[PDB]
RNA sequence: AUGCGA
């Protein structure tokens, strides 16, 4: 992904950050990762979800 | 089509906050850093830097002469044909500027 | 720079404009040739009338503004049929409705060829098997229409080339000297 | 007169606002004549 | 081009101004000081012209990008020039300027309350408020400082009023307004004011009597003596050469007394940026250095000759080398110098060096400004006759084209060109390959780049390009089993492979034939590739049209290489749409010669 | 006047936020949901995907993966919203309009999403698994995504070596699992991030 | 033996081999694929008064354009030359 | 800018020079593997697509006619008449 | 001097041998046709400063 | 067609110095298909065909320690009619540094190729027609050139028509 | 630029 068929021209964000809680944090990885498992990315996903156990409690 | 697609058709790379296409370079990378477009133009001396009245870390990039350089991240590619970068040598001496704008700067 | 706006106007690539209407008519010289042949196109009535069906296109347009304004224009006309007693309370049909929407807005001087062909050409309608000056100046409408200028027309260099070009066939200093005077 | 041309316009500072088919030439622009006239989009489905 | 790399960012206008040599430093990659051009005999000088900081060279890599001459887009260097030069460009203007100031006052000759009815007038222009603007002259009421500046408060509440109603008219916008006639009413308004501030013969502001100025032409000012009544008189209301470096100093401080109205006089649109009117602009104070792509060695056939600015160049840096050695009697003179009166051969050094460099600066930009065929200057690259923006700008040489003699043919369509076999084989289309054309062109690569309807190249989606001018059947027929496989990177998922076919029975082609004096001269033609041939074969009916005739007349056959230019070729430039020239609609396109006897003999009523 | 300079270089260089630690107890914030705009390129392949197009295409490869203008590595996306190129609607429709180059099949459009990105500051104190032991470093992993070092210059000569063997704290008792640091730096300039910590803070 | 690549290199596939079509204006690989440099240049139009004086003239100090990606050559001191004809 | 689709006052028929631009610009994308609405019933030139595509308005396109103003409208080609 | 004179046909000296050019006296014999060949040295030119005039007469 | 080439060695100014190029081979590694174009002196055999890409002459410079070939470059081919040995104005010159190659390039008649007759109705020739597809004569003959007659009513060179039936009494 | 095909 070097080039416009793959990288934005463009990014600005519109406002200042929200701050996500944990309870967010963890309904938005849990509602992203399973609509993704639904192609390299989805290894990232994989740590993505080592990410939701992380932010689940256990290793 | 014929005039620019089949002659010097160039994406080359513009300023975005400066408005220039000819002090654009590719900024020099190390063993763990690419290389990077940046701006001569919208960029800083790194002995400057408002060091006396003053980092983010990763916008200084360094050049063919190890220079330091903080900003010059904000150029980018457009068609143009290349002779348009041949004016900016003899206007550009004549001490005259192309501000070739582009989208949101 | 020179070409034709999407409004019809001609304006320059600046914007400047330049002309209300291309020739004051809007048509287009590679569709002009027999736009005046009337005869001719009614010995090949039926034919125009399969390239120029109007019912496929009849619901895209309207029939009457310009014919009603014909009506009116037809009314200070026949009262003023001297020329700085201009119609002032008429402007002409192509300065009140887009010619290629409402089928009628015609140059008045296409417009009078047309009804005084029809009326030295009553005895063709009195000889024909089933065509009438209603439906025959309903195709030469539809014809005009279909002859107008295309929004974005280069016309200003293909002015140039066409006094250009045939300059090179070329009391008072006559052509080039005085072209270029 | 190119640069008499050039100087009145920088003096001027002026800006091209690239209008001229010559000038959109220069900067390898869709020229703004005939077919250039107007843009195209797309109508895509949103689902 | 590719359509495979779209860009997003394309220009929108063009803004022209000055440099600033402030500007120059903060981008310059080096400032060059060396007259020198090779070292060691044979190897680029260190701080020389031909520093690699510049760009790359000769294997070596951009000293500014580390580069190859294949990749270094190249960096462009500046000179720190002794003394600030004049601008040529400009110089008209710093001329103009620095005869309507007083020099007593360092005010300009008209009366102020005049001169910002001048700025009135100019502001209401960027805003192309005509009809106000000539209104203004009607506000009118021993003369009080406060009834003048009354002037200046009803004229400013003038502007006030025409600008805020024009922006809440729409009639305006903050960007300014700008039409033809605005800027005709501008350049009509500032030549009348040119002729105001040349026509105060003494001062207004200060009243005194400034000295006439005359110039060389292009390297000296000189300051005429003034009459005893008028210098008695100026004292009562209490030629000579002088360098560009007062002039800095004047200009400066009139450009920056004045400035408030010279915002609105030096733009003819509102002035956004707030950017300060300088007086350096109309001076050189440094010199750039322009890339060395664009500087390179003029080789022919082997000898390679030295490029004609890096000789003038050069002439820079030599006579600066001088100034830097009047400089060496400045830090060597040092010792108060009191009588040691010879220095009269260096003050030779100084007036001769110096109006020889600012001379050698002039002749790099303007030869015809210089002091036998003295190397053209970046003025006559860019003009002398038609200029660069004629001969490589508004025409260019291109690529897929080709010119030959052409032959009649009355049996090929006329709608079509007969194409030679010597270029079918050499005319590509570069052709996204797809679902549907899979078998044609995996054929196509088959037959490879030596034959009939294949294709010489393949261009992957990963960028890369496969030729296939010297591959064996073999390995031409590996690909052509292989021109369908699927993605590979994220990177290049969305793209297919392409192949450039051979030009076939399908392409249309735009013919062009010398002297184009119309439109209809160049058309587009289906393809049609004719075997045995070696000319490009044409049809009698398009003669007329071209004005051509098999005497020997040459034409140009262009490929267009974009489906855009392959609708437009067969559906606005075709040839049957170019049946009646726009000129008179008179049909330009029939039977000619021979066919209209064989008319006139088949067609009698004797022919059975 | 010489403040224009001055006010662009705190005004250019300003900074967002600085994220707390959790009831002072947890980690920092660092993790930020942020609604952006990109321009992003749509190939005619996703005509008939155009959401999906815009995901396979530039919202897939950021995840996973920093941002140097969101200052970090983008955590996750939220709420994508293509801009219609042409006014009027009821804020929707059953097709959009796009802009297409006026040179080539592929598609510029304007998009809204929110984004999911960890955006670390320098003084943060977070805790870690001990990912590695070496005499120069011990090697962490936050969340088990981001790798995290502390090299033994900014760890406290305190710390005890036990012999890669095993480092002892400076309590007196070997490191073991997770180990509190402050962000000294985080290296996100090659093919994978790391963070910089440090023990003696 | 010496080595390749004092110049280029197919950094796609491993092959180091390279081909020149002087027809095309591409230096190309030779076993393999793809363009080594689209850019081409020094091979002028029907325009050269001959004002130049060039000055400069190749002297091989300044290298060469490599136009020969063939090579073997070897380390040099400088101009054989005088230690040939000795 | 954007003038409303009931307020639309430009001509009905599409100009040669919309009808090249279109049929250009969306056999380009067919041939870039856009899902194709109709059979290809053979073809392989990606133009002759474009042109069935536009005899059964199955083209997805709209026309953006600029004003000199800057206005404009918005024109599928299912409505600007073809021909 | 003379071979070179002769070779570019550039006649320079410091009376301009009272004529209006320095330039074209000198041409190739271009034996590419016996008829090029005999009709060089039957050819007579008017010189090239006529060529420069924009009238015919 | 004759082309006439000069292969010139003076490499080095100076008047001379160094002169090291000799045509010849050093380092066997050529390929010995060069053999198939350049006699083993470095010039090529007189006769030979070439084509683009073969060798017009082969040498050695001792500076790069290989041996190099200068290449015929052209569309088409030609064949080498004589080859010089150019040892005059020398004063030494042993290394044979000047060979001048003349090459014969062959012209049919072509289409495209201009033909006149001595009128000043100068045309290119468009096809050669079978000559089965001539027009023959009741004499048994089918002409050597078709000239179409509308030409003439323009031209008026009638003085071409009288030529023909001059010549054809002439040959009678 | 000089001569020349168109
Ligand atoms: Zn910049
Ligand atoms: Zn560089
Ligand atoms: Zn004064």
């Amino acid at each position: 992904t070097a080039t416009t068929l793959n990288t934005p021209v463009v990014i600005h964000a519109t406002q200042l950050p929200q701050h996500v809680s944990t309870d967010e944090v963890l309904q938005f990885l849990e509602s992203f990762i399973d609509e993704k498992e639904n192609t390299n990315l989805s290894s990232s996903i994989s740590q993505l979800k080592r990410i939701q156990r992380d932010f689940k409690g256990l290793p | 089509d014929r005039l620019l697609n089949s002659s010097d058709y160039t994406q080359a790379s513009v300023c975005r906050e400066c408005g220039s296409i000819l002090t654009t370079q590719q900024s020099v990378p190390r063993i763990g850093s690419i290389s990077t477009v940046c701006c001569r133009r919208c960029s800083m001396r790194f002995e400057d830097a408002k060091k006396l009245l003053t980092e983010d870390g990763e916008k200084i990039f360094i050049d063919d002469s190890q220079i330091w350089e903080d900003g010059q991240g904000n150029k980018f590619v457009g068609g143009n044909e290349t002779t348009t970068v041949a004016i900016p040598f003899v206007l550009k001496y004549l001490d005259s500027e192309l501000s070739a704008m582009g989208i949101r700067l | 720079g020179v070409h034709v706006s999407y409004d019809n106007s001609i304006r320059d690539a600046d914007g400047t404009l330049v002309q209300f209407m291309y020739g004051g008519d809007a048509i287009d010289i590679t569709k002009e040739s027999h736009m005046t042949q009337f005869e001719f196109c009614l010995d090949n009535y039926y034919a125009l009338l399969k390239k120029y069906n109007p019912s496929a296109l009849i619901e895209h347009l309207d029939v009457e503004s310009a014919l009603k304004y014909s009506k009116k224009t037809l009314k200070y006309r026949k009262k003023h049929s001297p020329h700085y007693k201009q119609s002032v309370k008429y402007d002409p049909v192509l300065a009140k409705y887009n010619p290629a929407k409402y089928l009628g807005s015609v140059s008045e001087n296409f417009q009078d060829k047309l009804e005084s062909f029809l009326d030295k050409n009553s005895k063709l309608f009195k000889s024909s098997d089933g065509v009438n000056e209603k439906k025959f100046r309903a195709l030469m409408q539809l014809k005009y229409m279909r002859s107008l200028i295309n929004p974005g027309e280069a016309v200003g260099i293909i002015a140039s080339q066409s006094v250009g070009e045939p300059s090179t066939q070329m009391n008072v200093t006559l052509g080039i000297p005085r072209l270029r005077e | 007169t190119t640069c008499q041309f050039l100087t009145k316009a920088v003096l001027d500072n002026e800006r091209e606002q690239l209008d001229s088919p010559s000038a959109r030439i220069v900067v390898g622009k869709l020229n703004n004549v005939g077919t250039g006239s107007f843009d195209v989009l797309a109508k895509v489905p949103n689902a | 081009m590719d359509i495979s790399k779209p860009v997003g960012s394309e220009i929108t206008s063009v803004d022209f101004g000055i440099l600033t040599a402030k500007e120059i430093r903060n981008l310059s990659a080096k400032q060059i000081t060396n007259p020198t051009v090779l070292d060691n005999l044979g190897h680029p000088v260190s701080g020389g012209l031909y520093d690699l900081a510049l760009g790359a060279f000769l294997r070596n890599l951009c000293s500014t990008c580390g580069l190859d001459e294949k990749f270094c887009p190249g960096h462009q260097g500046h000179i720190e020039l002794p003394v600030p030069c004049y601008n040529p460009l400009f110089f008209n203007q710093l001329y103009i300027y620095l005869r309507a100031s007083c020099l007593f006052c360092h005010h300009f000759r008209l009366k102020s309350v005049e001169v910002h009815r001048y700025a009135c007038k100019l502001r209401l222009l960027q805003y192309g408020l005509i009809d106000e603007s000539y209104k203004l002259d009607e506000i009118t009421l021993d003369i009080s400082s406060t009834l003048l500046n009354e002037l200046k408060s009803k004229r400013s509440e003038y502007v006030d009023m025409a600008i805020a109603k024009a922006l809440s008219d729409g009639r305006t916008t903050e960007r300014g307004s700008f039409t033809a006639t605005v800027n005709d009413e501008r350049k009509k308004l500032v030549h009348e004011f040119h002729k105001k501030l040349l026509s105060r013969g003494k001062c207004d502001n200060c009243g005194m009597f400034s000295p006439k100025f005359r110039k060389d032409g292009f390297t000296k000012i000189f300051e005429t003596a003034l009459n005893e009544k008028q210098i008695t008189n100026n004292r009562v209301k209490g030629s000579t050469y002088i360098l560009s470096t007062e002039v800095k100093n004047i200009l400066d401080t009139v450009f920056r007394k004045e400035q408030c109205v010279l915002q609105y006089v030096f733009h003819s649109r509102p002035n956004l940026s707030r950017k300060l009117v300088k007086a350096d602009s109309f001076f050189m104070d440094v010199l750039v250095v322009p890339p060395t792509r664009f500087r390179l060695p003029s080789k022919l056939g082997e000898e390679v000759h030295e490029n004609s600015q890096n000789q003038l160049l050069s002439k820079v840096l030599t006579t600066s080398l001088l100034i830097r050695d009047l400089n060496d009697d400045l830090s060597k003179l040092q010792k108060d110098k009191v009588s040691l009166e010879d220095r009269r051969v260096i003050f030779s050094r100084l007036m001769n060096a110096f109006v020889t460099i600012q001379n050698d600066v002039n002749a790099f930009i303007d030869s015809t400004k210089a002091q036998k065929v003295p190397i053209p200057g970046v003025k006559q690259a860019l003009e002398k006759k038609e200029g660069l923006f004629r001969k490589h700008m508004m025409g260019k040489r291109v690529n897929y084209a080709a010119r030959s003699v052409i032959s009649p043919d009355p049996n090929i369509e006329t709608n079509e060109i007969g194409v030679p076999p010597v270029f079918a084989v050499k005319l590509t289309y570069p052709e996204p390959v797809t679902a549907y054309n899979i078998a044609e062109l995996r054929q196509a690569v088959i037959n490879g780049p030596d034959k009939w309807p294949g294709a010489t190249q393949i261009q992957n989606e990963d960028g890369s390009l496969v030729s296939l001018i010297g591959m064996s059947v073999e390995q031409r027929k590996a690909l052509a089993n292989q021109l369908l496989t699927p993605s590979s990177n994220v990177s290049t998922h969305t793209l297919n492979k392409k192949v450039y076919r051979h030009i076939k029975n399908r392409d249309v082609v735009l013919m062009n034939r010398q002297p184009t004096l119309h439109k209809a001269s160049m058309m587009g033609h289906k393809v049609r590739v004719l075997p045995n041939e070696k000319t490009l074969r044409l049809h009698y009916a398009n003669t007329g049209a071209y004005n051509a005739d098999f005497d020997g007349d040459e034409m140009n056959m262009h490929f267009p290489q974009n489906e855009n230019a392959r609708a437009e070729a067969l559906n606005l430039a075709n040839t049957d749409s170019q049946y009646l020239t726009p000129t008179s609609g008179s049909p330009v396109r029939g039977l000619i010669q021979d066919h209209i006897s064989a008319g006139v003999w088949l067609t009698s009523k004797d022919s059975f | 006047n010489e403040n224009r300079e001055t006010a662009r270089f705190i005004k250019k260089h300003k900074k967002q936020v600085t994220n707390p630690i959790d009831e002072k107890n947890g980690t920092s914030n660092c993790i930020v949901r942020v609604p952006i705009a990109l321009y992003v390129s749509l190939a005619p392949m996703y005509l008939e995907n155009p959401l999906q197009g815009v995901m396979k295409q530039h919202l897939n490869p950021l995840v996973m993966k920093y941002n140097n203008k969101v200052g970090g590595v983008v955590l996750g996306y939220e709420g994508l919203k293509i801009l219609d190129a042409d006014p009027l609607s009821k804020e929707d429709t059953s097709e959009k309009l796009i802009k297409i180059t006026p040179d080539t099949p592929f598609g510029f459009t304007w998009c809204h999403v929110n984004l999911y990105v960890w955006q670390p500051q320098v003084g943060d104190v977070l805790e870690g698994y001990i990912f590695i032991q070496s005499a120069s470093h011990i090697g962490l992993l936050i969340h088990d995504a981001f790798n995290a070092s502390i090299k033994k210059n900014n760890i406290p000569v305190d710390w005890t070596f036990v012999h890669l063997g095993h480092w002892v704290d400076s309590n007196g008792e070997p490191i073991d699992g997770k180990l509190r640091f402050t962000v000294r730096n985080v290296h996100t300039t090659g093919r994978v991030v790391s963070v910089d910590g440090t023990l003696i803070s | 033996m010496s080595t390749f690549i004092r110049g280029p290199i197919c950094g796609t596939d491993n092959c180091p081999s390279r081909l020149w079509r002087i027809i095309d204006g591409r230096r190309t690989c030779q076993y393999g694929h793809v363009m080594e440099g689209d850019v081409e240049f020094n091979d002028d139009e029907d325009d050269l008064n001959g004002l130049g004086a060039g000055v400069i003239t190749r002297r091989l100090n300044l290298t060469t354009n490599a136009t020969g990606s063939f090579q073997s050559s070897q380390l040099t001191n400088s101009q054989l030359l005088q230690q040939q004809q000795r | 800018k954007a003038i409303p689709k009931d307020q639309r006052a430009t001509t009905p028929y599409m100009t040669k020079y919309e009808r090249a631009r279109i049929l250009g610009t969306r056999a380009l994308q067919i041939s870039m593997n856009a899902p194709v609405f109709v059979d290809l019933e053979g073809e392989t030139d990606p133009l002759r697509i474009a042109m069935k595509e536009l005899a059964e308005k199955k083209i997805p396109l709209v026309i953006r006619r600029y004003l000199p103003d800057g206005s404009f409208e918005d024109w599928s080609v299912e409505e600007l008449i073809v021909d | 001097k003379m071979q070179y004179f002769l070779s570019t046909g550039n006649l320079v000296s410091q009376s301009g041998l009272d004529l209006q050019q320095v330039s074209g006296y000198t041409v190739v014999a271009e034996k590419i046709n016996f008829y090029r060949f005999i009709s060089h040295f039957r050819m007579v030119h008017r010189g090239s400063f006529f060529a420069q005039l924009k009238t015919t007469t | 067609m004759y082309k006439t080439e000069k292969v010139d060695l003076a490499l080095n100014r100076n008047r001379g110095d160094p002169i090291t190029q000799h045509f010849g081979f050093g380092n066997d590694e050529w390929p010995k298909e060069w053999l198939e174009k350049l006699d083993e002196d470095g010039l090529p055999y007189i006769g030979t065909y070439v084509e683009e890409g073969d060798p017009i002459c082969a040498y050695f410079d001792d500076t790069l320690n290989k041996t190099k070939i200068k290449t015929y470059h052209s569309s088409e081919p030609a064949y080498i009619e004589e080859v010089n040995l150019i040892g005059d104005e020398s004063n030494k010159f042993q290394e044979l540094q000047t060979v001048s190659i003349k090459y014969r390039i062959r012209r049919t008649p072509q289409i495209g190729d201009k033909f006149s007759s001595r009128h000043g109705q100068k045309g290119v020739c468009s096809r050669k027609w079978p000559t089965i597809d001539m027009p023959f004569s009741e004499t048994g003959i089918q002409p050597d050139i078709i000239i179409n007659p509308h030409a003439f009513p323009s031209r008026m060179t009638i003085g071409m028509f009288v030529e023909s039936l001059a010549g054809k009494a002439g040959a009678l």
